[PDB]
C-alpha cells in the first residue's frame, strides 16, 4: 500500500508475440443472405503471469464478434502476449503501467492480426478506432500522476 | 500462515469490454456479385 | 482403373477462404528458452460439402503441431475452405478431383495462413514443402513412374 | 424427403499417408530471445 | 536470345500478362464521414 | 511394381520470403472527396537468378494500382521471392515448372503482403482471384510429371 | 517574441494509416548464408500539411537500417500519417504537444508496420522500445528564436 | 491577417538523438533448410 520505492516504477520491453488466434465462420457460405453492416462487438480481457523475478508476461485479448439478424457474420479473437521487465510499480502506478501503457503497445499487433483473419474469411476491411487506453484509465482513476525524475545507471 | 500476496493484484481481476463505436462502420457494399465466375 | 479422361466434367472456383483458423502457443513464454528440437507433427483432414446443386465445397484442416520434447511451442490448425462448381464427375474421376486436384488448390492458401500465424507468434517461418497429392494417389490408383534415360552424346 | 447424391461418396477419409519433409526440427539452431535491448 | 537456355525458359521471354475480372467487387468505400468522429 | 523413373523434375523449396514490400497513397487525405470506383490495373514483372546448380530464385513482383483515370486511389507492390530447386530437366519441361507452378507458390504470400498494405492504408481490402497459370500449360503440353530419382552425371 | 493565450482545447484522431511503406532486402539470399546478430540504425523524419478547418495531419516516418557483417541485412521505412483534429493549443504549449504527444500516438502503429515487414522477409521481427520524445525536445524548445508573434501577455 | 502560427510546424529537419537502447541485440542462430533433399 503506497510502497515508496527509490525507483518510481520501471518499464522494459522484452518481447511481443501472438499467443492465440481464433477465427470462425460457422455459416461462412450461407451468411451471403445476410449481406451488409454487421453488429460488431468488442471485448478486451486481461491475463498475466510472472515468468521470473522482475520478468512478467502480459496478455491483452481483443475479441471481435460480428452478426446480422440472428446468424453470424464472422467470429475472431487474438491474444497478443508480451513479456515486459517491470518493477517499482505500485497501486495506481502499477495499474496504469500494465493496465494502460503495456496493452496499448500490444494493441496495434492484435489489431492487424484481426484485420488479417477477417481478410482470410474474405470479408471487407476492419480497422478498429484508436482508443487512448492510457488517458481512458486515468479517467477510470479520476486523475493520477504520469511524471517523474529519472534515476538510471550501471548497477 | 495462509496470508499470501501475489504481486499481480492491480490488473487481472475483471475484463474491460470496450463500447463499440464506428460512425463509418466496417461493411459498405463489396461482396459476391462480380465474383470469380468470369474466368474463360 | 477407369480414369476416363473425356471432354466431359466442368470446374469453376467461385471463392476461396478460411472457414476456421486456430493458433495456440500454450507455453510460448517458456518455449523460447528451450532446446531447439520440436517434433513437427502434420495432420490433414478431408471433408467435402454441398452448398448448392453442382456447387461442392472442399475444406482441408491442415494441423501443424510442434513440441520441444514435452512442452508444446505452437499449434497451427487452418480449415481452408473453397467453393468449387463441379459437374460431370463420377467414380474415380470425382475421387481424384476431390482426392488430389481441388484440395491442392487450397493447399498453398492453407500453407500461407499457417506460415503467417507461425511468424506472428515470433517463431521460425514454416514453408510447407510441395506434396503432390496426384502422385501418391496414383501410386495406389494406376501406378505412375518411368523414363527412357540411357543414351548419351558419344563421338 | 432428402436428396442422397451418389456423386459424393469419398474424401471423408485420409486417402493416402502424407510424409513430413521437414526433419531435424524447424530451427537448425538458435533464434531471438525474450529480451529486446535495454533502457539505461 | 539464340535457341536453348538450360535450367530456364520463361519470364525473361516477355513476362506473362494478367487481366482483371472486375474492379467493381472492391473499393466501394470504407472511409465515409471524418472516419472516426470521436476518440476516447 | 517394377519401372525405373529417372530425370522427371526433382522439385523442393528452400525458403520463401518478401524480397521487397511497398505501399503508396499520394491522394490519401484527398480520397475522402473522391468517388470510390477505381480502374484497378494489375502490373506484374517476373525475374529469375541462379544461386547454385539447379537452384533458381523465382521473383514474382506484383503491383496493384487503383486509379479512376489519373485520380489515384492507392498503390501497392510486393516482390515475393522464393528459392526453388528444380533438378534433372530443363527447357520447355522446366518452363512448365518455373513459369506456372513456382508463381502459384509465391502468389498466396504476395497476395497477403499486398492486402496487408491496402489495409494499413485503411482502404477496402483486395483479395486477388485464383489465377491458374498452370491450367494453360496443362491444355498445351509438358504437364507430364511424377516424382522419382535424378542422376547428375552429365556435365 | 512571445504569445500566451488558450482557445477551447480539442484533440480527436479522425484516421491513422500508412501513406508510404518500403521493406528492401537488397542482399536477400546472399546474406542468409551468414545472417547472424544485426547491428541496427534508427533514423526519424516527419511531414506536415493542414487538411481542413482545425484538422492538421502529422506524418511520422520511422526508418530501420540493419547491417550485419560486411553488408546490409535488410531495410525498413514507414511513413505513418495521422489525421488529427488540433485546436485550442497554441504558443509553446502546441510546440510541446506537436513534438512529443502527437508522434508518440503514431509510433506504436509505425513500429508494428515495420515489425510485420521484417517477419515477412524472414528476418527477426523488431520491437521498437518506447522512448520519451518529451525529454529530447525540452532542449530544442530552449534552442529556438523565431516565434509566431511578440505580444507579452501575463497574469 | 496572420493565424495558425505554432499550429503544425515545430520539427521538420528530422534525425532525433536516438542512438538506440541496444545498437546490436536482435537474434542469433544457424540458418539452413531442415534436410529438404527430395519430395518423393
Amino acid at each position: 500500500m503506497s510502497e515508496q520505492n527509490n525507483t518510481e516504477m520501471t518499464f522494459q520491453i522484452q518481447r511481443i508475440y501472438t499467443k492465440d488466434i481464433s477465427f470462425e465462420a460457422p455459416n461462412a457460405p450461407h451468411v451471403f443472405q445476410k449481406d451488409w453492416q454487421p453488429e460488431v462487438k468488442l471485448d478486451l480481457d486481461t491475463a498475466s503471469s510472472q515468468l521470473a523475478d522482475d520478468v512478467y508476461e502480459v496478455v491483452l485479448r481483443v475479441t471481435v464478434t460480428a452478426s446480422l439478424g440472428e446468424e453470424t457474420a464472422f467470429l475472431c479473437e487474438v491474444q497478443q502476449g508480451g513479456i515486459f521487465s517491470i518493477a517499482g510499480i505500485e497501486g495506481t502506478q502499477m495499474a496504469h503501467c500494465l493496465g494502460a501503457y503495456c496493452p496499448n503497445i500490444l494493441f496495434p499487433y492484435a489489431r492487424e492480426c484481426i484485420t488479417s483473419m477477417v481478410s482470410r474469411g474474405t470479408f471487407p476491411q476492419l480497422n478498429l478506432a484508436p482508443v487512448n487506453f492510457d488517458a481512458l484509465f486515468m479517467n477510470y482513476l479520476q486523475q493520477q500522476a504520469g511524471e517523474g525524475t529519472e534515476e538510471h545507471q550501471d548497477a | 500462515a495462509n496470508q499470501q500476496k501475489p504481486l499481480l493484484g492491480l490488473f487481472a481481476d475483471g475484463n474491460m469490454p470496450v463500447r463499440w463505436l464506428g460512425p463509418k462502420a466496417t461493411y459498405h457494399g463489396n461482396i459476391d456479385k462480380p465474383a470469380v465466375t468470369c474466368t474463360p
